[PDB]
């Protein structure tokens, strides 16, 4: 086995024990460490672990700065090389070349595989966590800097790769190829966005644009945005607002939804309106639209809507075992929900809400140390359980839609704003409102109301059509 | 077999509001928690005699899905409503979140208690008197709670299981 | 769901880290950054069941040659891979078969042999000379371009089949 540099020139080489570092019970799990040990780890001699490069990217701001990561990954690559050896001496001593084996072992199996993986922590740090850099500009420089003044010609390939990666960086495309389906249109013809609406827009376009966008609002979201728990504390606004944009879009679909059913006053109409929202509901569930999915459940499970009796008697038997099977998956704390995303083929829209929980939750429910042996050790295991959730995150942020951007109708939706200038409990109470006085509470008689809807109630459906 | 019942946690984000059922749920004599496995949720508790299964859903996290909050609620037969004694607003909140659990159960008379939760070392800034009266002026329980200690946690979930028996 | 380890390995700039992006992404990547080692995750379904990917893209540069028992450790299956433009890549694809088997000390390990950068004109190395390689392995031989999807699907899922059958 190799012999190592001294602990007391380099730090890195202090012997494993229980005050330092603890293993889970074909590579080590660790549960806890000094930040020291977790570096190690990070940039082993004897294998590469590229999850544990990301878990560590990901978490490590809850346990160590920025700036605090980098001088001692810096401080982790200056390795002191051995002196010759008795046998090199003796070389030496008569004049001849030293065969200098140890040093050279030292050399290939020490220095340059712990000297890459401390470059390869700096390359997934520049390429996917590169807001660090973003929020201190401080950082950057000495990164570059770093990276910039290694010399030797056995890393020079990829000190000289990160130096254009950081460049790139600093200044910051799909096949298929198979084609996109068409673009389908009902009464609202191209061009005609005055008379966009949930009846008038084809179900299909509907469900086909707002998965579009979904997706996108999904793909969007950062793991800088949830670690720490960052959306629920007072500066959620500043470290998170691609998950919020995200989670403002789902409600005010929901609203929408909700608002369609409670101000369309006659009942056939009404009628026509959750029929057509169930089917828009159905295209969610073809397109792994989860979100979609749960969008669309959670109007129908609304205060204003769920009380509308008549209205749901009037829905088709096919409509509502649709929406049964739809709410079913929230059942029980989402179990087949879950077991659904896991068995789907993607691309899909996950459902946020319960990775934000998790996440809370693992935070929360797990002490940032461990003391062992008089110490305080780094829990890592804790943030393992995080990373493990942003990681899954990741993976189904990955695959893209094979579907056509419509701009007019993506913009209505990005644009739907169904509580105007109301706040939302004013809101709120005029929906609820509405729901009493369009099918009052026995025993107050059924009242009937004019319809509003001048065109067609009847839906092309949702299976597609191809022309030529 | 036995009751199950089936509780739901609801309150204001960012203060702490997680604590209270995973220092039920957990041991208090091992820090730690798994959220993702299924019994992280679900725990057998024998209250006053009679054992019962208790499920409880806490959403933590999720409270900017507004949209989201009455199909959460309709899931539950009782309901604590928590704030941070060292949050003002987080108790402001209460009212809302108890006219909206009314709406949803469409009753007048739902089980629900009011829970105090102490998160932190920040200064207090609803006094226990302050409320006290607003539970009063409710008819329900009031009780508070430590989220680093587990004093007041069983209390405030067995006092909401008798208040479904005694419904 | 199934797990499944995927290594991909073959001589520096190869396009192993195209392939890899384009899985995964469907995106072609049009620079050359040198891997040092990279980790990817897929959840698919092939042949009606649901599979979970792990995908280490690892470095070709001969620089970082010291490093590849770790990986060849815990990988499942290899896509081994040379450009068909680059016969020295082709000619370092023996290396690379003869370490895994070396390492998991075994003749039966799932192999697919990918010949990439097939939207190329310019070919140096025949289908016929490389599918002969296959065979005497008794590996499939899949042609492959990063840059227009041409057989990626097929190389990556093919590998995964010999796993599964493993
Ligand atoms: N025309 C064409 N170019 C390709 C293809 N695959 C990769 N390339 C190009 O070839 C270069 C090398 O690609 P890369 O994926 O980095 O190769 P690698 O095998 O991962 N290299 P390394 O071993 O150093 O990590 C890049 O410029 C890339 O755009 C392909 O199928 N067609
Ligand atoms: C799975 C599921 C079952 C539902 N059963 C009902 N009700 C039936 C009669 N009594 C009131 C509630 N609602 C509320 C409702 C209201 C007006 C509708 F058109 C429809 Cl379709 C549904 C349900 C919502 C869901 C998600
Ligand atoms: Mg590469």
């Amino acid at each position: 086995q190799m012999r190592l540099p001294s602990a007391d020139v380099y730090r890195f080489a202090e012997p494993d024990s229980e005050e330092n570092i603890i293993f889970e019970e074909g590579i080590p799990i660790i549960k806890a460490g000094t930040v020291i040990k977790l570096i190690e780890r990070l940039t082993y001699h004897m294998y590469a672990d590229p999850n544990f490069v990301r878990t560590f990217l990901t978490t490590y701001r809850s346990f160590c700065k920025p700036q605090e990561l980098l001088s001692l990954i810096i401080e982790r690559f200056e390795i002191p090389e051995p002196e010759p050896t008795e046998a090199d001496r003796i070389a030496i001593e008569n004049g001849d070349q030293p065969l200098s084996a140890e040093l050279k072992r030292f050399r290939k199996e020490y220095i340059q595989p712990v000297q890459l993986r401390v470059l390869n922590v700096c390359r997934h740090w520049v390429e996917h966590h590169f807001y660090d850099f973003e929020r201190d500009a401080y950082l950057l420089q000495r990164m570059e800097e770093f990276i910039g003044t290694v010399r030797g010609k056995a890393m020079k390939k990829w000190v000289e790769s990160i130096t254009k990666i950081i460049q790139r960086k600093k200044i910051a495309n799909i096949t298929f190829q198979s084609s996109p389906p068409t673009v389908e249109w009902h009464i609202s013809r191209p061009g005609h966005i005055e008379t966009f609406d949930l009846l008038t827009l084809h179900p299909i376009e509907i469900a086909r644009q707002l998965t579009l966008l979904e997706s996108d609002l999904y793909r969007a979201v950062q793991p800088s945005e949830l670690v720490g728990s960052v959306w629920t504390k007072e500066d959620k606004e500043i470290n998170s607002p691609n998950l919020l944009k995200m989670i403002r879009h789902t409600t005010n679909l929901t609203l929408w939804f909700e608002k369609c059913i409670v101000e369309t006053e006659n009942l056939e109409e009404r009628v026509a309106v959750v029929s057509r929202i169930i089917e828009i509901l159905q295209v969610f569930q073809e397109l792994n639209n989860f979100n979609g999915v749960l969008e669309v459940v959670s109007a129908m499970n609304s205060s204003p809507v769920y009380r509308l009796d008549h209205t749901f008697e009037q829905i088709p038997s096919r409509q509502k075992k649709i929406l049964e099977e739809a709410h079913e998956l929230s059942e029980d704390h989402y179990k087949k929900y879950l077991a659904k995303l896991r068995s789907i083929n993607p691309p899909c829209v996950p459902f946020f809400g319960i990775y934000l929980t998790n996440i809370l939750k693992t935070e929360e429910g797990n002490p940032e140390v461990l003391k062992r042996h008089g110490k305080e050790l780094i829990n890592f295991s804790k943030r393992r359980k995080v990373a493990e959730i942003t990681g899954e995150i990741q993976q189904y942020q990955n695959q893209p839609y094979c579907l056509r951007v419509e701009s007019d109708i993506k913009r209505f939706f990005e644009n739907l704003n169904p509580m105007g200038n109301s706040m939302e409990k004013e809101f709120t109470d005029y929906l609820f409102n509405k729901s009493l006085e369009i099918e009052p509470r026995n025993p107050k008689p059924l009242p009937r109301f004019p319809k509003k809807y001048s065109y067609p109630l009847k839906s092309p459906g949702v299976r597609p059509s191809n022309p030529r | 077999g036995m009751t199950e019942y089936k509780l739901v946690v609801v309150g204001a984000g960012g203060v702490g509001k997680s604590a209270l059922t995973i220092q039920l749920i957990q041991n208090h004599f091992v820090d730690e928690y798994d959220p993702t496995i299924e019994d992280s949720y679900r725990k057998q508790v024998v209250i006053d005699g009679e054992t019962c299964l208790l499920d409880i859903l806490d959403t933590a996290g999720q409270e900017e899905y507004s949209a989201m909050r009455d199909q959460y609620m309709r899931t539950g037969e009782g309901f604590l409503c928590v704030f941070a004694i060292n949050n003002t607003k987080s108790f402001e909140d209460i009212h809302q979140y108890r006219e909206q659990i009314k709406r949803v159960k469409d009753s007048d008379d739902v089980p629900m208690v009011l829970v105090g939760n102490k998160c932190d070392l920040a200064a207090r800034t609803v006094e226990s008197r302050q409320a006290q009266d607003l539970a009063r002026s409710y008819g329900i329980p009031y009780i508070e709670t430590s989220a680093k200690t587990r004093q007041g946690v069983e209390d405030a979930f067995y006092t909401l299981v008798r208040e479904i028996r005694q419904h």
